[PDB]
Order: structure tokens, then C-alpha cells, then sequence
């Protein structure tokens, strides 16, 4: 009779050999440029590590003919530092990475990028560890853009808890439109009065003020004017040069000083 | 960012989108055409991306192809509804390479159909079941069937070819091809076997009619293999179960001059083993037999020291055309002890 | 601080991946031909399987610039099974094989060829165990010829145990002649008589007389003609036209008669 | 199979093998050459091919490259032996690949040297060690090292790359660079720096000597580190600690209008904590200051309310030039406790 045979060492070591002709340029097929340095790797190797690889090297497009691919448009102006990507390629051959509390951005990249979700699994639930006061606005920021859910609600509820306190730090006037926008409409926030809001949209608006000026009256319209003190409402947010400019939030802020008298 | 930019990215997709759909894959770049899709999704315009690719297919399949299909329909269509249908595999291959991305992040996260699930409902809806297509093709496969069952030659290949389609577009069921295809298929069957017993029963034995439905259940099961999907074995068996066997199981066992009765008396042991295994498929069969038998052995035993040679005979028939079964062995013995009395 | 990670199932998989891609032809580098099939390979795996390819693939040679490799020469006629070449380059990818009573030959031919080791110890603990009194001598040929030392050791044992028993059985009149030589000269060999080992010698010899004909004269010189009855040694070995053709053995043979009657 | 086919094998790997050597590798395929060699190796005919290499490669050395390395001794010799040497590494390698199954399967079952470590043998044993090329290359490099040393600027590039061939040619051990080189450099080194001792003790302060000591052992760990092993640092800091410190320690110490009585006078505390430093390196070198010390502490106390000024001023060099040593300590309390009786 027949018998099976495993060496169980074997593919562990395969791989390695792989990685280390890598570095000497051996039996290379491809070559990987992230900025204008250039990384050779092998097109077996790199379509086995993921999906996003096998249509590009397959033949239906001009890369499979140039035997080069241009990594472009990277959040970091040159692209990636050169290290984080050495350690994401040779985590393709090897399945061994060492994230730092600096490379974990820049992994978390690539990782995403180039569909290595084990990978970014592993960075969601770094991050989900390394989360805290100061780490959650900027965690957040990362977990919405590169569609970490899990961490996402952990870091959303950690700001909905402390958000009186977010707002004081100049770490959430960073946060671009849409996330200010879903953040205002957002109900279970926890702040001391509606009144607040406001003075945190006219301060993140005046930041990029030729950029940011634009999302203002769209920002103004999630304003909850109604939970206002009429007081306020006349003597502080009437005549903000940002408000008396636009003539559609000067009928909302009369029609709210209107409410409130007709509560009465 | 800006609305402009955004835009300026989709022109650059729909228009890639558009030259895969005309047979264009080699000019594009992979690598730029995946970044602008996942540029999309990453600054969260995934629904821009996914309702641009729904519009870009509906407009091609509706305005290219449909009209290429109905312009071919008493001119090659089959033919024409293949290359349909493989030319759509092939881009919408491509078009879910270059927004993969989109099929990781944002068709997950946002509960609608993937970029190869969302181009086959399209297929499935504006060509295959665009009603004149949808009918040309159910006439067309029964056609044929109808052809091939009547003598003529057809090609099985196109109707597998069909098949497979109409099961695909079910997305992982068989949803399409039972109410497209099946369901059609098995109503013009039974009423072509209805019409086909009529005629056996009238002109051939009993022994010839059996043989007949034996040939008719491989016929059916080989029709299956070759041009069917694999599934419809089951249905079609039980169509040729009931029309010929089930609808006449009285008629065949009594047949004068023929069947059981005839086949106990004149011996013929194969013959009537035969019927066993055709009648031990449909529910009721055996017990017709038993019943036909039961009336016949308790009028012979009632005619009758030559009662062991009945007992030794009816013995012989139990365990070589009987496969000595139980409620056989049961009958004949209840109509022993039956003489007793 | 830093953290590390290590995907288990990743390499495995890789593995697997580039084992898919080869039955595909997928981004193979290499086509390795047997007879006049061929098998499209990957030179990054291959390399990395076995110090085999290294300098092959490398540069330095004819096959680097032809991207084909003619193997040529085996034990069967126009190469092994294609079966258990398949098996055996899989193997070279995924670290695993099922080698059949069958297959252990061919695949035993290649892991030791191709330098595969821990391919070609499996075979020589396989055969450790199918081991037997029929299986022996066919295995010591096979242990002695592929340089499994521990195995020939134990095959030569049971040999040496059950000689007289061993050449009864047609399967030792195949042994080539190196084989037979060694067996002659070892002095720890269980037979009744010496006087059998030169009924051996003539049986052995006569198969394919045409080629095996010009040992003989170095086999007999191994007969130690001491231990033969002079009965024996006078009225049939001297007698052989094999033995009565070469001088050089007619005096061998009456010396030993010689050395008998001066024993006295 | 028959001798004569044997003889052909051989004869093919014998060509191939020459033509490596004279740097033709191209024109030759891998896997027909490895086949001829393992051919041989498994129809038991390894020693006629381990034979056959160790001819091969000793004819080429003594013919070829001996002679090369010989003709150019007055004319760029190191580089012509190096060059002999990269050529040879280049060749020996390719070599030891086309014969790889003998390596791994005859070389090892029958205790003798592998494929390459056969080749450096010969290399060392027919080139680099052939006394007149043994002796050229020691006073080739010992020359070298002398004029470096007397201001001269030289090679260390070629330096380092003979010493690493003389290394390696120790297989896996320093045999070869232990008597080939580093024996006759750490004699001629001893030689050289008794001289520099004489000549630096006969016009230079005890304070500029124990420097000019400091500055020759970091010269001497410089030159190991960018042109000799690594491992001849240990041995060349001993040959300086003894000739310059360890030879002369009473004598620098005792140092008349300098050394350590006069910095104690003085009070140069620094100055003596240099002695210090350079004293702690050599076995008894402390034990000299301490009795030199004793010698003059218990002479001053002896002269000597005034005992607080003595206790106080000792207190401070114990603590900044004898970095509070416990051997120090128990001295100057030794001789404090003298005084009593």
C-alpha cells in the first residue's frame, strides 16, 4: 500500500528562499516603483500573495507588456517610506511584519491598497489596542477612510462619550467636511449645549477659509437652532459676518427666534 | 475631492468601462484605472462609482446588445445569444478587475449586489428575459427537444450551451432555468408522453410496452446528461413515471392475451421480473401486481393433492421475478391461508 | 512600542497559489522536458526546492539563455512515469507527495537526482518498512545504488541473515556484477558450503554470458577454494570449460588441491 | 557501464572542468555536465572523479597560476596574487557545482574534502604557500606595515584582501594567517616597538610617554580593524601593553623631574589618573604605583596637626586619579596606620 508525506518545514522555507532572491534581484519578473526607489520582486510570488496583483500581470493590460508598474498618488508626497514598503513586500513573501506605532499608517496603506486583508486585519486590531484620549479623533480619521468597521464604532463611541472634550483639542479641526458633517448629525454626541456646536463650526470653518467657507451654510442647516438660547441666537450667531452673508441661514435664524417665541 | 475632480475621475472609468465593452482591454493601463476606482471608494464616492456602473452596463446591454440578439432571431440566434453572453463574461471579468477595490470595501459594507453578480441580473433582465428573447429562446429549446424526440438531428452542444447560461444568470440557482427553461420544458414532455403511451398501448405487448418505457426513462436520463442541467434527471424521470407507468398501472398488469396474468400462466418468469422492476418505481405499482395476482391465485386455488405443485410454481415466480419481497411473499401466503378456510 | 506578526496559514498558502499558477502555465519561467512530456515551471520555486537549479538558472550556463532543460538519461527508457514527475515537481512546491509501492522507485530516482533530501530520506523510511524476504535484495540494490546508507545496512542483514535462502530465488542472478564481487569478499555471508558460492558464480555468469562472461576470472579468485572438498574441487570445478579456458585459475585450482594433500 | 564509457564521461567533465579554469563557463550546459558527473558518482566510479579533480586542479595551479604568480613578483605582486586568487574562487565554484552530487553523496560517505575546501587546499598548498610566494607575501606585507609605520602611506585595500584569502585558506580557522602572517608581524612589531619605547623614554615626560603609549594602541587597533583580522587585535595590544608598559613600569613610575612622585608634589591629578588608566591594563602595573607610593607617602608622613592637610590631599587623588580602588584605598590606609607605631 501507498503512503503520504508532509514536510511540514517545507513551504515555511520555500518562501524564504524566495524572499532572499528577492533581495538579490534573482529570477526577478517584475519591478515595483512607488516614487520617481524601485523594488524587483517575482510575479508568481507577488499574484499568490493577492488578488490585485493577477489581473495586472495577467496580459489584458499594458503592465503585463511593460514589465514595470508606476504605484502612484500616495497620502505621503513621494509615496511611502521605502522601509514600510520593503516590510509590506517582503510580508507578501514571508507572511512576517513588525508594525511600529509610526510604520502602522503606512502599512495600513498598502495593506488596503493592495487588498492584504490579513494584514490590515492585524492593523485594525493594533490600533483597537493603542486606542485612547488623544489616539481616538486621529484613529477615527484612519478606521472611516480605510473601512475598519469594528474599530470604527470603538473609536466613534470613545469621541461620543468625550466629545465636550474632543472639540477642546485642535486635533478634531483637522477632520475634513464629510466627517464634520456625519459628526453634527450624529445624536448620541454628548455635549453641554447646542450653542457649543456652533462656535466649534465657525472655528474649524475659519482654519482653510478659502477652501473650507463653501460647506459653512450646509454645516449650518445641521445646526439644531431651536435647542439655542434666543439670547444667543440675537446677539452672537445673527451677527457673524459668516451668517449675515448668506441670506438662506438669516431666515433659519429668524425662523428660530420666531419658534421661540411662539412657544411661549 | 472637488465635485469636478470626482467627476473628472468617473469620465476616465466610464469611458475604460466603455472600450472593455467594445472589445478594447489591451490600450488601458491596470494599475492607473484600479487607483481611480479606489480613489473613489477611499474618499467615500463608492455610490457615484456603483450607480456610473449600473447606468454604463443597463445603457450597453439595452442599446448594443438586445438589439443585436433581436436582430438575429430567425437568423442564428442561439449562435447570436451565446456570443451575447460570452462576449458579456469577458468584460464584466475586466470591468470587476479594474474595480476590485469597490467589490472588497464598498459592495460589503453597503448591502448591494457585487460587479459580476450586479452585470449578470443585468443580462439576466435586459437581454435573455427581454419577453420576445425570453419566449424566442423557451420556443427555440423545446423546438428542438421536440425535433430530436420525433428523429431528427439537433445540436445538444447549443442547448447545453443554454442551459448553463440560464443557470448562471439564476446567481448560485436554479431560479431562471426552472420557470425560463424546466417548467416550460416538462409541460410539453408529459403531454408528449400522454401521446406516446396512447399509441404503445394500442399497437405493443405488454413485455414490448415495459421494454418501451425502460427505453424511454434512458433516453430521457441521456437527453439530461448531454444537453440538461444535471438537476432536471429527477423531474423529467417522474414525468416518464407518471404518464407511462403511474396513469396506466391497472391497464398494463390486465392487458388481454398479455401482461400478468398471461405471463403467470403461460410462465414467462423474465417477463414479468421485468415488470416488477418498472412497476417497483411508481407508488402503487407492486400492489397492482399484488392485486392482479391475489384475484387470479385465489381463483386458480379455488379450482383445487396437485396444491403443492401451485405452492412450488407461485414458489419459483417469488424468488426469481419477485426478488422474493416481502408483500408479494405476504399476498401469495394470505391467499393460501385464505383457501384454508 | 512595536508588535509583530505572523500570518501561520500564509505560506501554506502562497505555496498552494504558485502550484495552482503552474497548472496553468501561469507566469512560468522554465519548461522542464523528460522525453522526446515537458512541464512548464516557475524558476523562483524550483531554485528555492533544490541546489539543483541554482547554478542551472543562474547565468552561467547554456540553460539560463535557453529557458528549457533537456533531462535526459534514466533507469526508464524515454524517462519516468509522467504521474510521478508530476508528483515529484508538485512536491517541489507544496513539501507534499503520497509515494505508492510503484511510485517509491521513479521517485526515489528523482529526489536523489535532483538533490532533494528530505524527499529521498522519506523513501528510505519507507522502504525500512516494506522491508521483507522477497523485498531485501531488490532494496539493497536500490540502497546501495541511491546512497542510503542505513537502509543497505539493513537490507545487506537480512540478506547476509537468509543467503542461502536468497540465492535459491532468481532475484540475486540479476544483481550486477560490482554487487556480486561484494557479496564473494563478505565474510559475515550464512551459507552451508563454499562449494554452493561457486555454483553461484557459474549460474550468475551464464545469464548473459555475452557481457558477463569476462568476470569470471576476478569472481573466482574471490572462491575461497580452502574451504571446497577435494572431491568437489576435482571432479566438478576443475572440469568447467569456464574455468578450463583461463590458465590463470586451472593453477589457482590445483594449488588448492595441492594445499589439501599437504594439509595431511 | 564498460571502462571505456567511463573513460568518455571523464574525459568530457576533465575538458569542461579546463575550460572554466581558462574562463570560458558560456559554451558549456549545466545539466548535461552535472549528469555526466552523477552518472559516474552512482555507478560507483567516485574516486576515479574525485581523483581526477584533485589532478585537474593541481596540474592548472603548479602550471598556470604558480607560474603567473612568480613572474610577477618584482612587478605588482599583490595584485597578481589576488587576482589568482578571485580567478580561482570564480573557478571553484563552478566547478563544485557541476559536480554538486559528488559533494553530496560520495564526499561526504567517504571522508575526504568537499568539491571547494579540496580546491583552497591545493590553492594554498601549490600558490599561496610555496615558500618562495610564502616568503614574498610575508616580507610583502611586513615591509608594508614597517613603512606605514615610519610615515609612508600604503595599500591597506590589499592588505586587508591577502589577509582575508590567508583566513580563509585556513578552512574555517586561522592556521594559515596564524603562522603565515601574524607570528612573524607580532615579532617584527615587538621588535619595532622596543625601539620606539627606548627612544620615547629617553626624551619625552612620563606624562607625553604614557599619551604617546595610549596614542600606539589606538593606532595599532585602527590598522587591525581596516587591514588585518579582526582577531589580532587581543594579540597586538599585548605586544604593545608589554613592550611600551609592562617592560618599563618602574621605570616610568620612578621618572626623575616627572612621574608619579613628582605629579603627587605637583599634584597633577589628571596627569597621574592617565598613569592610572594605562598602569590598570598590565598585571602588577597598579601594584608598581601603589609601592612607588608607599615608598614616598610613608616617607612624607614620617615628617609630619599637619596629618589632616596629608589625610585630605590623599583623600581627593584616591577619589579623582585612582578611581576610588580598593587596592589604593588599603595602601594609603596601610601607611596612615604605620605611622601610629
Amino acid at each position: 500500500e501507498a503512503e503520504d508525506f508532509e514536510c511540514s518545514s517545507h513551504c515555511s522555507e520555500l518562501s524564504w528562499r524566495q524572499n532572499e532572491q528577492r533581495r538579490q534581484g534573482l529570477f526577478c519578473d517584475i519591478t515595483l516603483c512607488f516614487g520617481g526607489r524601485e523594488f524587483r520582486a517575482h510575479r508568481s510570488v507577488l499574484a499568490a500573495a493577492t488578488e490585485y496583483f493577477t489581473p495586472l500581470l495577467s496580459g489584458q493590460f499594458s503592465e503585463s507588456r511593460s514589465g514595470r508598474v508606476e504605484m502612484r498618488k500616495w497620502s505621503s508626497e513621494p509615496g511611502p517610506e521605502p522601509d514600510t514598503v520593503e516590510a509590506v513586500i517582503e510580508y507578501m513573501y514571508t507572511g512576517r511584519i513588525r508594525v511600529s506605532t509610526g510604520s502602522v499608517h503606512e502599512v495600513l496603506e498598502l495593506a488596503d491598497r493592495f487588498l492584504l486583508i490579513r494584514l490590515k486585519e492585524f492593523c485594525g486590531e493594533f490600533l483597537k489596542k493603542k486606542l485612547h484620549l488623544s489616539n481616538c479623533v486621529a484613529i477615527h480619521s484612519l478606521a472611516h477612510m480605510y473601512t475598519l468597521s469594528q474599530l470604527a464604532l470603538k473609536a466613534a463611541d470613545m469621541i461620543r462619550r468625550n466629545f465636550h472634550k474632543v472639540i477642546q483639542d485642535e486635533e478634531f479641526y483637522t477632520l475634513p467636511f464629510h466627517l464634520i458633517r456625519d459628526w453634527l448629525s450624529d445624536l448620541e454626541i454628548t455635549v453641554d449645549s447646542e450653542e457649543v456646536l456652533f462656535e466649534t463650526v465657525l472655528k474649524w470653518v475659519q482654519r482653510n477659509a478659502e477652501e473650507r467657507e463653501r460647506y459653512f451654510e450646509e454645516l449650518f442647516k445641521l445646526l439644531r437652532l431651536s435647542q439655542m438660547k434666543p439670547t444667543y441666537l440675537t446677539r452672537h450667531v445673527k451677527p457673524e459676518r459668516l451668517v449675515a452673508n448668506n441670506e438662506v441661514c438669516v431666515k433659519l435664524v429668524a425662523d428660530a427666534v420666531e419658534r421661540h417665541a411662539l412657544r411661549a | 475631492m472637488d465635485e469636478k475632480y470626482v467627476n473628472s475621475i468617473w469620465d476616465l472609468l466610464k469611458n475604460a468601462i466603455q472600450e472593455i465593452q467594445r472589445k478594447n482591454n489591451s490600450g488601458l493601463s491596470f494599475e492607473e484605472l484600479y487607483r481611480n476606482a479606489y480613489t473613489m471608494v477611499l474618499h467615500k464616492h463608492g455610490e457615484k462609482l456603483y450607480t456610473g456602473l449600473r447606468e454604463v452596463v443597463t445603457e450597453h446591454l439595452i442599446n448594443k446588445v438586445r438589439e443585436d440578439v433581436l436582430n438575429s432571431l430567425n437568423n442564428n440566434f442561439l449562435q447570436t445569444l451565446n456570443q451575447a453572453w460570452n462576449d458579456h463574461q469577458t468584460a464584466m471579468v475586466m470591468i470587476r478587475d479594474i474595480l476590485m477595490y469597490m467589490d472588497r470595501v464598498y459592495v460589503q459594507q453597503n448591502n448591494v449586489e457585487n460587479v459580476y453578480n450586479l452585470g449578470l441580473i443585468i443580462f439576466r433582465d435586459q437581454v435573455v428575459r427581454y419577453g420576445c428573447i425570453r419566449d424566442h429562446l423557451r420556443q427555440t429549446l423545446l423546438d428542438m427537444i421536440a425535433r430530436e424526440r420525433k428523429g431528427e438531428v439537433v445540436d445538444r452542444g447549443a442547448i447545453r450551451n443554454a442551459c448553463q447560461m440560464l443557470m448562471i444568470l439564476g446567481l448560485e440557482g436554479r431560479s431562471v432555468y426552472e420557470e425560463d427553461f424546466e417548467a416550460p420544458f416538462l409541460e410539453m414532455s408529459a403531454e408528449f408522453f400522454q401521446m406516446e403511451s396512447q399509441k404503445f398501448l394500442a399497437e405493443n405487448s405488454a413485455s414490448v410496452y415495459i421494454k418501451k418505457v425502460e427505453a424511454r426513462i434512458n433516453e430521457e436520463i441521456e437527453r439530461v446528461m448531454h444537453c440538461l442541467d444535471k438537476s432536471t434527471e429527477e423531474p423529467i424521470v417522474k414525468v416518464v413515471e407518471r404518464e407511462l407507468i403511474s396513469k396506466h398501472m391497472k391497464t398494463i398488469v390486465e392487458m388481454e392475451n398479455s401482461g400478468l396474468v398471461h405471463m403467470l400462466k403461460n410462465g414467462k418468469t423474465e417477463d414479468l421480473g421485468c415488470m416488477y422492476k418498472l412497476f417497483s418505481r411508481v407508488p402503487n405499482g407492486l400492489k397492482t401486481m399484488c392485486e392482479c395476482m391475489s384475484s387470479y391465485l385465489r381463483e386458480q386455488g379455488k379450482a383445487l393433492q396437485g396444491l403443492d405443485d401451485l405452492k412450488s410454481r407461485f414458489d419459483r415466480f417469488l424468488l426469481e421475478s419477485f426478488n422474493n419481497d416481502r408483500l408479494f411473499k405476504q399476498t401469495i401466503a394470505g391467499d393460501f391461508e385464505y383457501f384454508l378456510n
